[PDB]
């Protein structure tokens, strides 16, 4: 439980970055690779020993002005090539193949900026895209068809911000500016019929446009947790985690401690809070936390450049942990944290187009 | 294909749900109200001279169900109410239960 | 009760009212419930629990729910504040013919066949 | 005859009287529990104790 600054870098365009994503699809032993997106550029690096990090590749968009926002690593079932997709303010989604160093797929169906991208833990052709259009879409990146559109008569009213798959990949949570957090399901018969259909469609075959699925109702929701924005949520086994600009992270479960997660009636009107976590100076929004693939530690960026670290272990959240690893160079802000498949290294992005690196000493 | 018609899915859902909010009702009533209002939506009846044909077609579709629901007796109570609102003649109320079997 | 309700309403926008305060006061003072049918339980006809009741309560819900114009229950574009089916109608618009209603005919039995005109 | 007149069927008669006021042959035809004479009979039992129209 000790990371040390073994390297720190800085870009040249000096425009703030947002994204950090190790490729968690490393065949055991392969080098550590990770990427980061900035104003209108992407960056490819590789972790080396002795705090060495090596520039690998970088692309850029010129034909317009955009501030890229998110990324996600996946692969191709067909030939196992690594796959990275990104999206920015323009609201378009691109798909790049580093093996050929080209973009092979682009998607345009939103109406505003995008805010996050994630994949189904099991299926690799299912991309979830969260936007400001109040609508959370979901694509089959392989047959080039939309599937669902969550939002409508009972959706979010203002600029959905963040979402998160359950650990197994059948349940989602969503959070946006309207203090509102709503539950969606995927396991429903209708849903999976739809998905299977999606995996089968030839445009040349029919004169019909594929028929998506519109969903106008959350499985459950409330706004009683915070009295401010909510901009990042994390499934916890069957528990919940969320942050606000109120300088505290909270864990809770819906209903009562006795209430199972999978028996919850849609008209449920109660929630159970368990504990709180604390920190200092997160007085702005759009700042995220991450966790190890082994769900044992917690990382979080900070406004003034600090850090705050806990353990996801039996440490009682009343007095679970407190670990602040700090350096004296930048205190502008830190947007996002990221671990490898193991807990070896931890990266974070400062607000000034500067990178950091922290090598763990257990 | 003109991607537009009178019945939007989300509406059918919303109305049933809203009905279920009510506490002071028996299932032998809510089921009826829903089974009817949905068919109302399905065709868009406006003119009063239609209401006779309306209840006719209604059971003409939902015959098997109300039987399978064993709910015809409250159907008749509804027929009562509707005649009370001056849209049925007695010359058809019975006629419904007749065509029913 | 009153001042405590006001303080709770002030400290909480979720409650924000003494109406819910008196509702919980009544729920805690009595702590009992007649049933899903109203405090005057009106079980259904098509069900087992039957109870002969006058016509009014039998049609009460139906009257207190209908929206005549759109011909629907709970008009989504009509407020329900209105007058019930309590109105006037032609009391004599029938055939009014006496006949053998069958073996157990109401007519064909001079007791009832004459009490009908007597009850007229 | 003192016959099975279910509270369901009996409230049912209570409603059906507000509909014809003079026809046992139809009311009982709907209320399959009673008998048309028994309807006349129950009227002589109950509707004899009814309020004026």
């Amino acid at each position: 439980y000790s990371f040390k600054c073994v390297n720190s870098l800085k870009e040249d365009h000096n425009q703030p970055l947002f994204g950090v994503q190790f490729n968690w699809h490393s065949k055991e032993g392969d080098p550590l690779v990770f990427a980061t997106v900035g104003s209108n550029r992407v960056t490819l690096y590789e972790c080396h020993s002795q705090g060495e990090i090596r520039l690998l590749q970088s692309y850029v968009d010129a034909d317009a002005d955009e501030n890229f926002y998110t990324c996600a690593w996946t692969y191709d079932s067909n030939t196992s090539h690594p796959l990275l997709a990104v999206a920015g303010s323009r609201g378009i989604i691109r798909i790049i193949n580093p093996i050929t160093m080209q973009c092979i797929k682009h998607y345009v169906g939103h109406g505003n900026a995008i805010n996050e991208l994630k994949f189904h833990p099991r299926d690799p052709n299912l991309l979830l895209s969260v936007s400001k259009d109040h609508a959370l879409r979901l694509w089959n990146i392989q047959t080039d068809t939309l599937v669902a559109i969550f939002g409508g008569v009972e959706g979010h009213r203002d600029e959905v911000l963040s979402a998160d798959y359950d650990l197994l990949g059948e349940k989602i949570m969503s959070c946006g500016m309207d203090h509102s957090l709503k539950l969606w399901r995927i396991n429903s018969k209708r849903m999976m019929n739809a998905i299977k259909e999606s995996y089968d469609y030839n445009p040349n075959k029919t004169n019909r446009p594929f028929i998506s699925q519109k969903i106008h109702f959350p499985d459950f929701s409330t706004r009683d947790i915070h009295r401010n924005y909510v901009d990042c949520v994390r499934w916890l086994g069957d528990l919940i985690l969320s942050k606000s600009c109120e300088n505290a992270i909270v864990c809770w479960k819906p209903g009562k401690m006795e209430d199972d997660i999978d028996k919850i009636k849609p008209s449920e009107s109660n929630v159970t809070i368990l504990g709180r976590f604390d920190y200092s100076q997160c007085d702005i929004w759009y700042m995220r936390f991450s966790m190890d693939f082994w769900q044992k530690m917690l990382a979080l960026g900070n406004q003034v450049g600090k850090l705050y670290v806990w353990d996801l272990e039996v440490e009682d959240p009343h007095k679970a942990k407190c670990t602040t690893l700090t350096h004296h160079k930048c205190g502008a802000a830190i947007r996002q944290t990221s671990f490898s498949r193991d807990s070896s290294i931890l990266i974070a992005v400062c607000d000034d187009a500067s990178i950091w690196r922290w090598d763990r000493l257990r | 294909d003109s991607e537009d018609e009178k019945d939007p899915e989300w509406l059918r859902e919303k109305t049933i749900t809203q009905i279920e909010e009510f506490s002071d009702v028996n299932e032998g009533e809510k089921e009826v109200m829903k089974l009817w209002n949905l068919h109302v939506m399905k065709h868009g009846f406006i003119a009063d001279n239609q209401m006779n044909h309306a209840c006719m077609l209604f059971v003409e579709n939902y015959g098997q169900k109300i039987i399978k629901k064993n709910l015809c007796r409250n159907f008749m109570l509804h027929l009562v109410s509707m005649h009370d609102f001056n849209l049925i003649s007695i010359m058809s109320i019975d006629k419904a239960v007749t065509k029913l079997r | 009760s009153d001042k405590i309700f006001e303080a709770i309403s002030s400290m909480f926008p979720d409650k924000g009212t003494a109406e819910e305060l008196k509702e919980k006061y009544k729920e805690l003072t009595e702590q009992q419930l007649p049933g899903a049918l109203p405090p005057e339980c009106t079980p259904n006809i098509d069900g087992p629990n039957a109870k002969s009741v006058q016509r009014e309560q039998s049609l009460h819900s139906f009257h207190t729910l209908f929206c005549r114009r759109c011909f629907k229950y709970d008009c989504f574009l009509h407020p329900f504040h209105a007058t019930p089916n309590t109105y006037k109608r032609k009391n004599t618009e029938t055939a009014l013919d006496n006949k053998p209603c069958g073996p157990q005919c109401y007519q064909h039995l001079e007791g009832a066949k004459e009490f009908a005109a007597a009850l007229t | 005859e003192n016959v099975e007149w279910s509270g369901a069927e009996a409230s049912m008669f209570r409603v059906l009287i507000g509909t014809y006021y003079d026809n046992f042959c139809a009311i009982a035809r709907l209320i399959g529990t009673k008998t048309c004479r028994q309807v006349y009979e129950f009227r002589v039992k109950e509707s004899s104790i009814i309020a004026p129209a």
